[PDB]
């Protein structure tokens, strides 16, 4: 088996520098070139550079020659990258790829990493604030009931939002977050039977591994 | 890849034995005489390093080739004179006492000029530099399986000119056997070469480069009014090339998937070079018969 | 550098019909290779050298063409093929990927289930109020949302948040929040969320009145 391990995410400040690691195991490290690909959400993939671990020779992209510096260390089999002087438009996902190619018996196969979601923060970490939502009392009672748990004002991504610690898997809808004043808000929805809502407590647990904050809040009807 | 290693070993033995056979046709005194007063050698070096790489450059520009394909053509052009010329020049009674000088001095000058020509020509085709990927431990190592068999051949002739026979027949027999072996080892890869969609522009380039080399060498020799045998010797030294460096340069500089079909380019260059050389040999021998 | 004009950017398809994606290079390219990226996953090599297949790709896929116009053909589309396809060339540096096409799955049109949730008292205690509008299980994805306060449209503080394809129902969803201060929320009593879709000419109107709480 061939496996390429990359960090889940990296947090930086604008104008700073970051190092991306791509630890490869299960195959001899000094034969296949290591290609770095950057993916900005909202555009296509962009090719950054290559590096031959056994020789050190590199070929860069035209616009990344002054921002990227690929390096390898054959002792640790770890291929590195060093992004320098980051900007607000450098927030993307960076993949490390090796491609198997030969002509004796023609066949090819890719081995991609999981991607290191690099973002520019410029704002201190803030933990999630769950704002519970309840169906309107004047609304007609139905067999299925809409529920929501709005989370607003926290940083940075990612955030895990489930219902009853993953007990429910049908109708679980979670929406992508949007940035607002250097902070992002997320929402989630789920469909449950009318009887199960009061009988069984539904808690919209929120996990924020970046801030190591875990807040669990249940859903209750609006009583006044 | 074991087939590649076996091919390299059999080809090294092929060169060893064929040059052991070939070293019987020259004498050290003539080598010294031709090396001194460098008239033919200067013309051969000027040809191989000013008109073959320039032909590569112009032809790649005019055939509308890629950056990598143009790089491959340039690397084949800048390569030193191959050891095929030594065998070929015997087929038209060329001055063998000078082809060895050409090959040796061409290899030695390539060892220090190939990076220079590559840097002067690949501007605008390659972002980095090629003065670091050229194998300098292979240019000077390919010269040994040429000088050693030739030297032992001349020593055998000069000291003991009675073992002329027997060894010649044995060498020819083993050469035929190993040539059949190489044919078997190469017919299994020619199929994959033709399965790969090599662009017909590259096939035209590989077929047309040695022809231009031969004709420009003949014209250059005619301009300076060389001898009879020396004319053919230069006109066929300037056309034969050592394309076993192109594969190494391309593999080191570029990933295995960028080169793609170009991995089979040296085989195509060898087969077209052999075809054109044999055609010229047959034409010249027919001319000599009449 | 070679740029790619890959069209169409968004494609609708059905499970069983042939579909074609055309990558139109802006310069002569020998070989064109196609990458498939599923939902939330790293792209993997799909078709290389414009006709060959990578390891593991089903045999239904096929590429054709030469010059500056390459196509990817699917003989019989299945539900597993909904992903994004990028055309990539490495024959002339620098390697440039295409804009990418988003291949979806079509189905019968469905009406959104518009919902309204009153702002929680925690937001009011904090000093603000944000009402939400939930649209769930609708198709096709194009939809316009109108936010009206006291019967008057207010474009200020309007949020939109789509979703990806539902792997079970092949539909979409929406999320709209109106961000206002606590005083602004207390200034009015009637809040209306208007949803307009191609399925029904009459927009779906959901309203909440704070007078009755
Ligand atoms: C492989 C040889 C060329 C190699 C070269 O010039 N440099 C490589 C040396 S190294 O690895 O880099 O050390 C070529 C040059 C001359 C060739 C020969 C000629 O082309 C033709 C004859 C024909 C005979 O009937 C048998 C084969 C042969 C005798 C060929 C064998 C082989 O192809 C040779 C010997
Ligand atoms: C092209 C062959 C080797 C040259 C070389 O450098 N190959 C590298 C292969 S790869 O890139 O690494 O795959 C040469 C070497 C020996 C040659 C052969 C021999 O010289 C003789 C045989 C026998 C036939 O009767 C005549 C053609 C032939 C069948 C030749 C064909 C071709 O020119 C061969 C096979």
């Amino acid at each position: 088996e061939v496996q390429l391990q990359q960090p889940g995410a990296e947090l930086v400040k604008p104008g700073a520098s970051v190092k991306l690691s791509c630890k490869t195991s299960g195959y001899t490290f000094t034969n296949y070139w290591m290609k770095w690909v950057k993916q900005r959400p909202g555009q296509g993939l962009e090719w950054i550079g290559e590096i031959n671990p056994s020789n050190g020779g590199t070929n860069y992209n035209g616009k990344f020659k002054s921002k990227a510096s690929l390096t390898v260390d054959k002792s640790s089999s770890t291929a590195y990258m060093q992004l320098s002087s980051l900007t607000s438009e450098d927030s993307a996902v960076y993949y490390c790829t090796i491609l198997v190619y030969d002509a004796y018996y023609v066949f090819a196969m890719d081995y991609w990493g999981l991607g290191t979601s690099v973002t520019v923060s410029s704002a201190k970490t803030t933990p999630p604030s769950v704002y519970p939502l309840a169906p309107g009392s004047a609304a007609q009672t139905n067999s299925m009931v809409t529920l929501g748990c709005l989370v607003k004002g926290y940083f940075p991504e990612p955030v895990t939002v489930t219902w009853n610690s993953g007990s429910l898997s049908s109708g679980v809808h979670t929406f992508p977050a949007v940035l607002q004043s250097d902070l992002y808000t997320l929402s989630s929805s789920v469909t449950v039977p009318s009887s199960t809502w009061p009988s069984e407590t539904v808690t919209c647990n929120v996990a924020h591994p970046a801030s190591s904050t875990k807040v669990d809040k249940k859903i209750v009807p609006r009583d006044c | 890849r074991p087939t590649d290693l076996a091919l390299s070993i059999i080809l090294v033995f092929m060169l060893f034995f064929v040059m052991l056979s070939l070293g019987c046709t020259m004498e050290f005194s003539k080598i010294k005489a031709h090396l001194w007063k460098p008239k033919g050698l200067a013309i051969a070096l000027v040809a191989q390093y000013g008109i073959m790489p320039l032909t590569a450059f112009v032809l790649g520009k005019v055939f509308q080739l890629n950056n990598i394909e143009a790089l491959a053509i340039l690397v084949c052009g800048c390569s030193p004179g191959g050891n095929l010329s030594n065998v070929f020049s015997l087929a038209m009674k060329g001055d063998m006492n000078l082809s060895i000088v050409m090959t040796t001095c061409s290899t030695f000058c390539a060892l220090g000029m190939m990076p220079l020509l590559l840097y002067l020509y690949t501007r605008g085709i390659y972002d980095g530099d090629l003065k670091d990927k050229v194998p300098y431990g292979r240019i000077i190592l390919s010269l040994v399986p040429v000088l050693i068999p030739c030297t032992i051949g001349i020593v055998l002739k000069s000291k003991r000119p009675q073992y002329m026979r027997y060894v010649i027949k044995g060498g020819m027999i083993i050469i035929l056997l190993c040539s059949v072996a190489v044919t078997v080892l190469s017919a299994i890869n020619v199929g994959k070469s033709i399965m790969f969609a090599m662009t017909p522009l590259l096939i035209a380039t590989s077929s047309l480069m040695p022809f231009i080399g031969f004709l420009l060498g003949y014209v250059l020799s005619a301009l300076f009014c060389l001898n009879g045998r020396c004319r053919r010797t230069v006109s066929m030294e300037t056309g034969c090339q050592n394309v076993q460096l192109c594969s190494t340069i391309l593999n080191v500089a570029f990933p295995p998937e960028v080169i793609g079909p170009l991995f089979f380019f040296p085989l195509l260059y060898m087969i077209f070079q052999l075809g054109e050389g044999l055609l010229l040999i047959a034409m010249f021998r027919c001319y000599e018969k009449f | 550098d070679i740029v790619m004009t890959q069209s169409p950017a968004i494609m609708s398809a059905s499970p069983g019909q042939k579909v074609t994606i055309t990558c139109s290079a802006s310069s002569s390219v020998n070989y064109m290779h196609w990458y498939q990226q599923k939902l939330g996953s790293s792209p993997k090599l799909w078709i290389y050298d414009t006709s060959k297949l990578a390891l593991g790709v089903p045999a239904r896929f096929s590429g054709s063409g030469s010059g500056t116009s390459y196509s990817l053909t699917i003989s019989s589309m299945e539900a597993e093929d909904a992903a994004s396809y990028f055309c990539h060339q490495w024959s002339s540096y620098p390697r440039t990927f295409g804009g990418g096409t988003k291949l979806e799955i079509k189905r019968a049109d469905a009406a959104p289930t518009v919902s309204i949730f009153p702002p929680s008292s925690e937001q009011l205690t904090s000093g603000g109020a944000s009402v939400v509008c939930f649209l769930n299980n609708f198709y096709p994805k194009d939809i316009n949302v109108k936010w009206k306060i006291d019967g008057s449209e207010r474009q200020n503080g309007v949020l939109n948040s789509w979703t990806d394809q539902d792997s079970k129902d092949s539909t979409y969803s929406m999320s709209s929040t109106l961000t206002l201060t606590k005083d602004e929320y207390e200034r009015h009593n009637s809040y209306t969320c208007e949803a307009t879709h191609k399925t029904s000419t009459s927009p779906i109107v959901k309203s909440f009145n704070r007078n009755e709480c």
